[PDB]
């Protein structure tokens, strides 16, 4: 999308293997502001909004 | 309310312990007050701050 008509998909009834995205050679930065990404595959959370 | 002392004296060491309880609920700047949150979402590094 647009920046100013940014998208939200909301995430929902999964398993998610967030390993899979933070070893990904795609991404030039992952920084996270409350969770530490090694720790994700540790958790489940009541919804996620990409 | 003649042993008024008495019950005052339980109620200070009740009121005194039921805030250091609550004190436990309290972040202090921390991202949770609970430490089992802490240590399930951040890794070393970020967790000791």
């Amino acid at each position: 999308a647009s920046v100013y008509a940014w998208n939200r998909k909301r995430i929902s009834n999964c398993v998610a293997d967030y390993s899979v995205l933070y070893n990904s050679a795609s991404f030039s930065t992952f920084k996270c502001y409350g969770v530490s990404p090694t720790k994700l595959n540790d958790l489940c959370f009541t919804n996620v909004y990409a | 309310s003649a042993l008024g002392k008495l019950q005052d004296v339980v109620n200070q060491n009740a009121q005194a312990l039921n805030t250091l309880v609550k004190q436990l609920s309290s972040n202090f700047g921390a991202i949770s007050s609970v430490l089992n949150d802490i240590l399930s979402r951040l890794d070393k590094v970020e967790a000791e701050v």
